[PDB]
């Protein structure tokens, strides 16, 4: 992407000042950039989240995970309800820390 | 070294002072074979080969026959070989424009500077990248002082085609003097620009009968209809306006008057029977002329590597 | 993020069913639409000598 | 005017393709014509007493098949219209009777009072030869390039060099896009230049239209890898045109024309154009010609040798 | 709005080079995207929150569906109380079948 940025950059700069004027290579810079704000928008509608670069980012990186997963046929089920449990187990452990410890009640679930 | 070059140099036979020559029989082969094998290897000269070479025109016939009268023993260069390739299909009524062009009106006939011209013209082309040829020894004398009148001018040119005509004819008849009509059918269709003869096959197996004849005086008017097509096609123009099919009488009429060069009922009928592609008694215009395009027939190669070139303008232009 | 509050993955992001191809039949068509609209009112404005370029 | 224009431009592309019924329906009366009309139909993006159109407009209404043979009197050149004539004459003698004149003229009748007064008297009577048929070409190919030449907004009798070279872009119906920069740059490649009198275009027209035997005159630079000159152009089109070219039409002809070359104007730069276009007797507008560019693009690719 | 948005750089697109030229169409253009700039100014003086695309979205569809529950008489307040009660019944459940203590014998 930022490869890109910077052909168009190039493209617009060497079109604009070597071969035709600005008279002519104006329309096409705003006719870019009233498409790259459609763009946006299309995205928002066909992804339903708003164009940020993180979440883009993120999204991306969980479809490639989720494709070389099922390339590989790794179990991301039983993966996910094995973290779980350890995760349930941990908090167990940081509950019964009072009632042990400092002799203090215990704390209810959530 | 030009397409042109290259074809002259493998078909030549001579090479002197590194420069390539040909004797008659080389032109003859270039004008009627696409392709010759040549066993044999070139061969240098001196100035005493040069007069051997060069010994025969003292002893040739200036008539209608000449060159297969010179044999081998000529010497043609790249420029009159050039120079004889553009006269085999330059029609006529082209003949005191094509002299006239041939000199500056300095000389009313042609001395030989004016070939020399020739000569730097081909130079100068080639550059911006002294020796005796038979045919400058036959239009100006051994010493070099001699003027060219037109009527020889147009004698030569109508001695040479109607040479070439003489040598296809018996290429084409195996020695008899008379050809079947499927040996004129066949040479029609070599030059078509078709691709499946199959139609014009059936209708000379059905249509056409089983025996008959060619002259060799029908074959030439024949052949000089064919090299004033251009000329034929414009007075046929306004036929072909409200697409109208010509019958015979009226092509005949047509050819007569426009080409000077009447047909016979043979010839005529003939190329009716395998050029009526419907079942009308005569076809229209489209299937003879758009087929018989090409003219470049007998040799004349245009080798534009037009192979792949041709695919491509087929698969665009084929809707 | 990629991972919830323990190790586990996220789901897969759910795509839409053919996306590119809905989106670009609906911006091709207006498009054709909005160039039919201004071409109309171009003319209609030109016609009553309203306003001319040149 | 955007609408005019539109206009004007489907009228001159009408023009340049389907000829034959198309126009002559799309001008008419009110099913025949009229010689203004037919001037109109003749000129692109577009009473007399001395021009032959004059005499028409005291004659009736033209016939479609008068408008035909007018379109190939004015297109084919001086020896094929002879033998066009001699074609004509169906009886021996050299003279055109009324009668096979009828029958050569209905012959082109296929959608199933004329020029006749012109040719005949009020008798329909009066035969004519090949002189008066030649006379008649070339006074209505004069008439014509003089109207042409008029209508260009003349200045001292003489017209800007600009105009010329338009006019002569406008002649053969080719669209570079290209060759129009060309055009526009010819004032400035010849600032304060002079005025290119009627008698030199008229030349160098009647040159270019006997352009068919032109080209096989100099058929030996063909087939040779040559290309034309200015001495080399004087030459052909002194002995074949038989007519003078003045070295500034010749000058402005190359400044036009030879772009790819250096002053050399070879076959596929000038001649090949005028030979071509005078063969013109045998949205849409994208498929064919993207396939011909793309044709050529792909030749000019291939172009690589063995 | 994407088929709006794709209409209005159909009908600029096409004045700037075919009927009129950009020296014409410039202002327009800016005037346009200054337009923009302040209705998208109003839409928050008359919603009282940022213009953004989720948001917005989210906003239509709650206003959509509470004229869909007036138009058809549906109950939201009884739905919400009972989604809130089964929530609150679960997590009591949830609390007293802890493993850490011993409300309930091992079972
Ligand atoms: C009058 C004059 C006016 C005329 C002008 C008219 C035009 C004006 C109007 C313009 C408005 C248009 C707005 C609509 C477009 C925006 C849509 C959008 O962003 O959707 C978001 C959408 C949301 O993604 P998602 O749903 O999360 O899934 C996305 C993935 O990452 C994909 O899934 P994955 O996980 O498999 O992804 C793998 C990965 C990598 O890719 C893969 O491997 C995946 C693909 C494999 C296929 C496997 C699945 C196939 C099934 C297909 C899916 C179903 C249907 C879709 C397919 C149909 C396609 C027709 O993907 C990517 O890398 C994504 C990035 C794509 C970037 C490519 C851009 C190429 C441009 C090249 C520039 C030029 C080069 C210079 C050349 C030099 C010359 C010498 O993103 C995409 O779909 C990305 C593709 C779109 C390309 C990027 C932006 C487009 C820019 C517009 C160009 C328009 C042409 C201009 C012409 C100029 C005038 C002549
Ligand atoms: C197997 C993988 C091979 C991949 C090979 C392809 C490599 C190139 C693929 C395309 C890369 C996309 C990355 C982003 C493109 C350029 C960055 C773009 O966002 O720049 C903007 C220019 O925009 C672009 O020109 C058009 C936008 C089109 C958006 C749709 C792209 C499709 C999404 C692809 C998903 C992956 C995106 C990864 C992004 C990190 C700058 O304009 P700006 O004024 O600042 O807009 C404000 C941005 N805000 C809102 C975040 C603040
Ligand atoms: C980064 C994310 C992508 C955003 C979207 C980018 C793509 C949109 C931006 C592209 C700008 C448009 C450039 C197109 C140039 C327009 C030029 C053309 O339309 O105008 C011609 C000038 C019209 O001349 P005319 O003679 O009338 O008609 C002939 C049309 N031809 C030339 C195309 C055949
Ligand atoms: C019941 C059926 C209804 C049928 C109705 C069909 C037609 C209705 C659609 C009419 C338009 C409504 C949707 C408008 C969305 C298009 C406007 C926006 O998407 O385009 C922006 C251009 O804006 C517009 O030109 C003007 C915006 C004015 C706001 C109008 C208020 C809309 C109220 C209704 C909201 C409906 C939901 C909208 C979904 C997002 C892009 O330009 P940009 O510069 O990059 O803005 C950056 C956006 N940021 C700030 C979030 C990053
Ligand atoms: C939402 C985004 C909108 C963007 C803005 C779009 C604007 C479209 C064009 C707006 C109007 C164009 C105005 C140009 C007028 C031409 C000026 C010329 O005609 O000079 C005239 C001479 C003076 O104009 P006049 O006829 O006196 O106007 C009368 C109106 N008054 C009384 C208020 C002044
Ligand atoms: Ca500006």
């Amino acid at each position: 992407g930022l490869a890109y940025m910077a052909t168009q950059f190039g493209i617009l700069a060497r079109l604009t000042w070597w071969e035709y004027s600005w008279d002519i290579m104006e329309p096409v810079t705003y006719f870019i950039t009233y498409g790259s704000a459609m763009a946006m928008y299309a995205y928002f509608v066909m992804t339903r989240q708003e164009y940020v670069y993180p979440e883009a980012r993120d999204r991306q990186y969980l479809l490639f995970f989720h494709k070389g997963a099922k390339k590989s046929r790794f179990d991301l089920e039983k993966y996910n309800q094995l973290k779980d449990a350890i995760a349930q187990a941990e908090m167990d452990l940081k509950r019964l820390r009072d009632p042990l410890q400092v002799h203090l009640p215990l704390r209810q679930i959530g | 070294p030009s397409l042109r070059k290259q074809r002259f140099m493998q078909f030549s036979s001579l090479e002197h002072e590194g420069e390539y020559y040909m004797t008659p029989r080389d032109f003859l082969f270039s004008v009627m074979f696409e392709q010759m094998e040549r066993k044999t290897s070139v061969k240098k000269l001196t100035k005493k080969d040069i007069e051997d070479t060069l010994s025969g025109i003292q002893t040739a016939g200036c008539g209608s026959t000449f060159f297969r009268d010179l044999g081998d023993k000529g010497l043609i260069s790249y420029t009159e070989y050039l120079f004889l390739l553009t006269i085999l299909t330059k029609p006529h009524s082209g003949f005191h424009v094509a002299f006239k062009m041939l000199d500056t009106d300095g000389n009313e006939m042609i001395e030989k500077r004016e070939f020399f011209k020739l000569q730097k013209i081909i130079s100068k082309q080639d550059d911006l990248m002294e020796i005796n040829t038979t045919l400058q020894m036959r239009f100006f004398g051994k010493r070099g002082q001699r003027k060219l009148h037109y009527k020889e001018f147009r004698r030569f040119m109508e001695n040479l085609q109607t040479e070439i005509q003489e040598m296809e004819f018996l290429q084409f008849s195996k020695g008899l003097s008379f050809m079947r009509k499927e040996d004129f059918a066949e040479w029609l269709l070599f030059f078509t620009n078709t691709e499946n003869k199959d139609i014009y096959w059936k209708n000379v197996r059905e249509k056409l009968s089983a025996g008959e004849s060619i002259s060799l005086d029908e074959f030439k008017s024949f052949c000089h209809f064919t090299t004033h097509l251009e000329d034929f096609a414009i007075a046929m123009q306004m036929f072909s306006l409200a697409h109208r099919p010509v019958r015979l009488a009226e092509f005949k009429r047509a050819v007569k008057v426009a080409t000077g060069q009447e047909l016979s009922n043979n010839i005529l009928d003939t190329v009716f029977k395998i050029f009526d592609l419907d079942g009308d008694e005569c076809l229209s215009h489209e299937e003879f002329l758009g087929v018989l395009k090409n003219r470049m027939h007998r040799g004349l190669w245009v080798p534009q590597h037009q192979s792949i070139q041709e695919y491509w303008k087929c698969v665009k232009k084929e809707s | 993020v990629i991972v919830t509050r323990s190790g586990a993955i996220l789901p897969k992001p759910v795509k839409m069913s053919f996306g590119l191809l809905r989106v670009f039949s609906i911006v091709i068509p207006f498009l054709y639409v909005g160039t039919l609209i201004s071409k109309n009112f171009a003319a209609l404005l030109e016609e009553h000598d309203i306003f001319v370029p040149e | 005017g955007f609408r005019d224009r539109k206009v004007m431009e489907y009228e001159n592309r009408i023009r340049a393709y389907s000829t034959p019924d198309k126009i002559f329906r799309y001008f008419a009366t009110l099913v025949f014509m009229t010689p203004e009309d037919f001037v109109r139909s003749i000129t692109p993006n577009e009473a007399d007493e001395g021009s032959i159109f004059y005499t028409l407009g005291e004659c009736g209404l033209i016939s479609f098949s008068d408008y035909i043979f007018l379109t190939t009197v004015l297109s084919t050149p001086q020896r094929n219209f002879e033998i066009a004539f001699k074609m004509f004459d169906l009886n021996g003698d050299g003279e055109v009777d009324m009668e096979e004149f009828e029958q050569v003229q209905s012959i082109i009748r296929s959608q199933t009072s004329a020029l006749t007064t012109y040719f005949f008297g009020a008798d329909l009577k009066g035969k004519l030869t090949i002189k008066n048929f030649l006379e008649f070409q070339r006074k209505l190919q004069h008439d014509v390039l003089k109207l042409e030449f008029e209508r260009h907004d003349p200045v001292d009798g003489r017209i800007t060099e600009r105009q010329f070279g338009g006019m002569l872009l406008a002649y053969s119906g080719v669209q570079s896009k290209k060759l129009t920069a060309m055009q526009r740059q010819l004032k400035k490649h010849f600032k304060e230049g002079k005025g290119l009198t009627f008698q030199e275009v008229e030349n160098f027209f009647t040159f270019l239209k006997n352009i068919n035997d032109v080209d096989t005159a100099l058929s030996f630079y063909h087939m040779a890898g040559a290309s034309l000159d200015k001495v080399t152009m004087q030459q052909v089109a002194r002995t074949v045109a038989k007519v003078e070219l003045s070295d500034h039409v010749c000058d402005v002809v190359f400044a036009l024309f030879d772009c790819d070359g250096n002053g050399e104007l070879s076959n596929k730069e000038f001649v090949s154009i005028m030979k071509q276009r005078l063969m013109r007797g045998l949205f849409t507008r994208l498929m064919q010609a993207m396939w011909k560019c793309a044709q050529e693009t792909a030749w000019d690719f291939a172009l690589p040798k063995q």
